[PDB]
């Protein structure tokens, strides 16, 4: 159904995909 | 003396981040407002510095995306607040918020205008570590087990995983109480009060969190946050405070 | 009767007057450098040998030396008392793994690696990790830290020698009581107490380095690394006659 | 003899003398 506030947390997702380095 | 093998704790240990210090001006008069600001800077700091701790956490990388950020957004408070007790019951016995080696709030910070009702709670947590003297290892896996105290109620969408990822760290919470106590009765009591101590770390959060989003909704106190927790900080504010989220529990009320 | 001190003891004495840590007031939000670092660390210093004079004058006999013994004895023994004590703090703090100067300035992994930080820190953990290896207790540190104050007298004594050593001998003992509080076996209890007044010994050679670095720091403009009024004072007091060897270093081992 | 310390730190001293309050 709604949910009000929808991306809300783009930063967080961000950090949780990359890396290898 | 060749072990030569890795076990989950070990890996949990090598990957815990070093601490990081706050960068914080001493040279001039403190005030509530500048050290609750610095240490929010601090927080997000931390936060993120968490986001690669988890990732590195065996088995949390392979749960659904959005549960991961799930556990980080749902415990991001437990597992500051856990850290910093520990940091505060090493560096002084639990006597003084060791937020960053460098930045320690002292008795004299601590009587500020509005230092120790927030304080207090954070101090709970630190006497208890000391209490218990609580080691090394038993402290990692609990820490991890904050990560995973508690879920949407309803599940993730890989509840399976995660519930088969929390058993393994419950278990892994016992091997460190076998192999630092000695003896075998106090094992059990052992787990069973360290698991009450995660417990009411649900409730030392609430308090936190209720102070939290109070000071975050609120700028004619003017207390500024950074990226990562204005962000986290606005996502839970509603769905937290009503009581819609599962908090996980070793021991029923 | 009802006790703790209805009826005081020495060395809870000691353990009231000991100055409270103080926080160098370090504004970390720039970076860190050798010069910087230590110049705050200096006027640190200044304040903590203020303190120590107001500590020195609390210890029970100690101003009843004639007054120029009571300089002399700070003057000849400010840097093993906040060397000891720097030790003491880094112990407690952090199993002396770090260098805690003041709780909230810490010598990390980071400023260790600086220049010439090492090579003068590097004296300093030693007397923590030395305290760290033998599990001193509070009240036996208060007791040696008191010991490393009546540490070092002139070639000719005091004006009031007889005084002196009457006092050391009763602080030697405090000392003795502390180890044998701390335990309940007296089997190793004149080890310990060897280990202990071994350890007060070493401090010697500890602040000897400290001090030659203290001096050619202070004497080099060039370095620009600046020293309070306090040690300014003492460090060009002390100067000339550090060196010709004008003082007598006190030990309770020969070898 | 000679006691050349006449000069050398008269704060020390001057701290060492009045404590009361
Ligand atoms: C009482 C709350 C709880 C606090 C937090 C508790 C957990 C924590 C541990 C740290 O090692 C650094 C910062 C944080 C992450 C924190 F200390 C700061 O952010 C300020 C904070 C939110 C708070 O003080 C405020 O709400 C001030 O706005
Ligand atoms: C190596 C020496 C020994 C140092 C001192 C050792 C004892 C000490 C302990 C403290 O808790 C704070 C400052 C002092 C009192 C000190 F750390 C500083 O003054 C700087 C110092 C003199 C020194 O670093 C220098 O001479 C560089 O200027
Ligand atoms: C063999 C064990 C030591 C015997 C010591 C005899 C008593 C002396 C003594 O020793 C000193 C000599 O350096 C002092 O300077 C003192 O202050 C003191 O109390
Ligand atoms: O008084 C005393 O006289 C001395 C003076 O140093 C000693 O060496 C003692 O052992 C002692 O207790
Ligand atoms: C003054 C305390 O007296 C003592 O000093 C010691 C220090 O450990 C001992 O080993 C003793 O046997 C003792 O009675």
């Amino acid at each position: 159904p709604v949910s009000p506030k929808k991306k809300e947390n783009a930063l967080l997702r961000y950090l949780l995909d990359k890396d290898d380095t | 003396l060749p072990q030569l093998t890795p076990t989950l704790v070990s890996l949990l240990e090598v990957i815990e981040p070093e601490v990081l210090y706050a960068g914080y001006d001493s040279s001039v008069p403190d005030s509530t407002w500048r050290i609750m600001t610095t240490l929010n800077m601090l927080g997000g700091r931390q936060v993120i510095a968490a986001v690669k701790w988890a990732k590195a956490i065996p088995g949390f990388r392979n749960l659904h995306l959005d549960d991961q950020m799930t556990l980080l957004q749902y415990s991001w408070m437990s597992l500051m607040a856990f850290a910093l007790g520990w940091r505060s019951y090493r560096q002084s016995s639990a006597n003084l918020l060791c937020f960053a080696p460098d930045l320690i709030i002292n008795e004299q910070r601590m009587t500020l205008p509005c230092m120790y009702d927030q304080c207090k709670h954070m101090l709970y947590v630190s006497s208890e570590l000391h209490r218990l003297q609580v080691s090394y290892e038993e402290y990692l896996c609990m820490k991890t087990l904050l990560l995973l105290s508690s879920v949407p109620k309803d599940g993730l969408k890989s509840q399976e995983l995660f519930d088969e990822i929390r058993m393994t760290y419950i278990k892994e919470l016992g091997k460190a109480i076998v192999k630092r106590e000695g003896n075998s009765s106090q094992n059990w009591q052992r787990f069973y009060q360290l698991t009450k101590l995660l417990d009411s770390m649900h409730e030392v959060v609430e308090n936190l969190l209720n102070y939290c989003f109070q000071t975050f909704l609120d700028k004619t106190m003017s207390i500024e946050f950074p990226e990562m927790l204005a962000e986290i900080i606005t996502n839970q504010i509603p769905k937290y405070s009503n009581g819609n989220i599962k908090k996980l529990l070793f021991h029923q009320k």
